[PDB]
């Protein structure tokens, strides 16, 4: 049991769970955003077969087994003469980090502390961090938050023998 | 044409993956 | 403090559990006479079976694109086929599709079968059976 | 749009990831005794400034001549000249800390 | 532009070709995209030594795009920069194959008919390619979007005359 | 403007109109005397299915390529089956096709169908079948 | 030619598109007052030059000395230096304006 | 690990193989008159050196 | 061998666009 | 699904080639 939901801007809801042809569900550990894409069967020359419109930057819902897996954006949208299809490609929130670009200064910082203040800055919510009693010390100058937060944590893997992700 | 097909894919994945950000 | 980068509220992302359909219930009725029961001094409701049965009547007499309080999926197209504007098998056939489709609308109902057929004399005599969830 | 001249856009904007400023420009909060320098919203104090000898050397107060005719004399040094507020200046990254090479000014 | 013998400076869409492309004539295949990978809705003006002195924001872009896109722009001592043109939107295309002539080349502006709504639309040529082979001979274009052509007359140009000529 | 229809319409816009033809109209015609008809001193006006009638009586009953005024579509070639230059069957044939052509350059025909074909003496008669929008 | 090392050097190549020297040298062709400079078939004016604060402040013609024994004494600055034409500067570039460093002789 | 990611990875590195760096730090062995400097595990000589005036 | 030939088509189109300049 | 297998094809020769080093 797999549902599909997409919120429109205007405050309408869709399940078009009945409409979808195929979903694919993937992530990289060298990308901080998961990827969603789905098609759609829509038909111009069938009055039939004629669908809702789902516009660019609408929110689309994933899912399975009544447990919520995916929450992202819509990105691109395609759509082909021949084919009776059109086909989405949506990316998660995690994609806000690398537009950032900020300038700072840290001196014996808790690297926790550093990431928690990278995603203060630039308002974002934070669920939870992981702890790592390493103190760092760097000068960042344009530099993304997403590599800052890389970079402090690779220095305190350097010393606990782990590896992070976010 | 085969390879200007294949071209426009890569170029259309390379695309997407700089949106998304990669270490 | 912190963004929202979704369209809407947190509020509309609040999905309620999906649960089986809630028994179903509709006020009583007396076919002899077409009136609804009073019981007490008021509406007499029953459950299940006996509720389909009220619904299933009150659908089939009503004909289908008549009213405009109802959509246009209400209703049944029976009223076509009086005076033979067809020949016996075309209305049988029509006949059998028209209370399936008529009748399939209902969620609490899940497959109609029209089985026996017979003309004898002005009158076409039918079986239905419906399955329910119940 | 061609693919390929795509692929060799974005071939020439990826090759440029890795690369780092050659210099930075900096603009003086406080004089030179304690000296102060704000760039790319960053303010430096002394524990982060390398900076050149002659810069330090010249802040000599007074200095004396060689005696004759059973007299001397004190002659203050002209050369001095302490950074004002808003000053601009030429820096090198070294590490962790910046190096200040020369002061500019329009001539 | 390079036409013959000569060298030519000219501004993009100038010529309107007279072949207008339709569903039900002349056209084999299209496919109509739109992207958001690259949309700007904030500008960041820096000084010369990197300090940050102002900042915009463009509302028409922001409201089809909820999240904030930054880009950064430094102004020397004798430029003062216009922030308005850093903005960018949403880009809409078309890739079509058909029938036309030899007019059809980039840096002209081509009409394409919607079947559905029998609405025109004016496009950029981008990239081209004329081919013969076989005693047939097919077109292949990259189409930029503009506007939608207004039904009738836009501004309702009339020609200005006296009522009486003497 | 601004919107771009081309994957979808947006729901909030609203379609400017839908696209129909205005009523067929044109000057009265009498065909016994081939004039046009005067009323109150003035030109008499009709509409729709007799104003096609008059446009069908005027479109077979001049030739194709004969007049500059008129372009390559305009016309009837029935004139050159006069005198039997074809076999019987190749006449009926080309009158057919003759007739249909002519007649569907009008927006407002839809259909044209050339059902009997009789031959009597040097006479050829058939029956057409005009379907249009009214 | 084997097509991957082909593409490599392709990749090596197409990298170093936007890249810009980090300084240049420049020759000089009339004196200090009148500053002049000379790089890759391109001369400077006095528009587009940010000097060195050392080398305005060291031509400096004279300087005298505190008074003792009831007279004092005029000294010559012995540091004032000209650059005369056809000598070598160190220079980079900032936004419009080169900037003049240094100036290099062989020792 | 995805493919794509990996030929960015390696355009990123394959850029970086010409660029050379912009300064160079060095230490003196011997006085201003006759003087030497070590970099890189090189020491240069009279001949190698222009100084600022 | 396919990957081969994909590139060395990819390389030839690429050293054409190269000598007619790209933008 | 191609265009993923030759470029995991293409980054397995890169790979190697950088390996074995190249003029």
């Amino acid at each position: 049991m797999i549902k599909i939901w997409v919120h429109i801007k205007n405050g309408s809801i869709y399940d078009i769970t009945d409409i979808v042809d195929k979903v694919s569900w993937s992530g990289d550990y060298k990308s901080p955003s998961r990827t969603l894409e789905f098609s759609i069967i829509q038909s111009s020359f069938d009055n039939v077969f004629q669908q809702i419109d789902i516009p660019i930057a609408s929110t689309v819902c994933f899912y399975v087994d009544e447990k919520e897996l995916f929450r992202g954006m819509i990105i691109n949208r395609s759509k082909d003469s021949s084919s009776n299809e059109i086909s989405f490609v949506s990316k998660d929130m995690g994609f806000l980090l690398t537009q950032s670009e900020v300038s700072y200064n840290f001196k014996d910082k808790l690297v926790e502390d550093i990431a928690k203040q990278v995603f203060a800055e630039n308002r974002l919510s934070v669920g939870i961090i992981a702890k790592t009693n390493v103190k760092y010390t760097k000068m960042f100058i344009g530099v993304n938050g997403y590599d800052t937060i890389m970079s402090a944590y690779t220095e305190a893997s350097k010393k606990t023998k782990k590896k992070y992700m976010i | 044409a085969d390879i200007e097909k294949i071209t426009s894919k890569l170029v259309a994945s390379i695309q997407l993956a700089q949106l998304g950000g990669v270490l | 403090s912190t963004i929202f980068p979704f369209i809407g509220v947190p509020e509309d992302y609040i999905l309620p559990k999906t649960e089986e359909l809630p028994i179903f219930r509709e006020v009583a009725w007396d076919f002899e006479k077409d009136e609804p029961i009073l019981e007490k001094g008021d509406f007499k409701i029953i459950e299940k079976k006996e509720a389909l049965k009220v619904w299933i009547y009150k659908c089939i007499k009503t004909n289908r694109y008549e009213h405009e309080i109802y959509s246009l999926e209400y209703g049944t197209e029976l009223s076509e086929l009086i005076g033979q504007k067809y020949t016996k098998g075309l209305t049988e056939s029509e006949a059998s599709r028209f209370i399936k489709e008529a009748l399939l609308i209902n969620p609490y109902i899940l497959e109609v079968n029209v089985k026996s057929a017979n003309f004898n004399r002005d009158i076409l005599s039918a079986n239905v059976k419906v399955s329910t969830i119940y | 749009a061609n693919p390929i001249n795509e692929f060799i856009g974005i071939i020439r904007e990826e090759g440029k990831y890795h690369n780092q400023p050659s210099f930075f420009i900096g603009k003086i909060k406080s004089k030179l005794p304690d000296l102060k320098i704000e760039t790319n919203n960053i303010i430096l104090e002394k524990e982060d400034i390398l900076i050149d000898s002659w810069m330090i050397d010249r802040q000599l107060e007074t200095f004396d001549t060689e005696t004759n005719q059973e007299h001397q004399h004190e002659v203050k040094n002209p050369f001095i000249d302490n950074f004002e507020s808003g000053d601009m200046v030429i820096m090198f990254r070294i590490g962790e800390k910046f190096a200040v090479v020369s002061k500019l000014v329009s001539l | 532009e390079a036409n013959l013998d000569k060298f030519n400076v000219i501004e993009k869409g100038t010529v309107t070709l007279s072949v207008m492309f339709e569903e039900g004539f002349n056209i084999i295949n299209t496919t109509f995209s739109e992207s958001m990978e690259n949309v700007k809705n904030k500008v960041i003006v820096v000084d010369q030594y990197g300090s940050k002195i102002s900042e915009k924001i463009d509302n028409e872009i922001f409201k089809e795009v909820n999240v904030i896109m930054q880009k950064v722009i430094q102004q020397q001592e004798n430029q003062d920069v216009d922030i308005d043109s850093e903005f960018n939107g949403i880009e809409k295309s078309c890739s079509l194959k058909g029938y036309g002539d030899v007019s059809c080349i980039t840096g002209r502006g081509v009409k394409v008919k919607d079947s559905y709504t029998k609405l025109v639309g004016l496009f950029y040529i981008d990239t081209d390619k004329h081919t013969w082979q076989n005693g047939e001979y097919q077109i292949e274009l990259e189409l930029n979007f503009q506007n939608l052509m207004d039904e009738k007359s836009a501004g309702q140009d009339e020609p200005k005359e006296e009522s009486n000529l003497g």
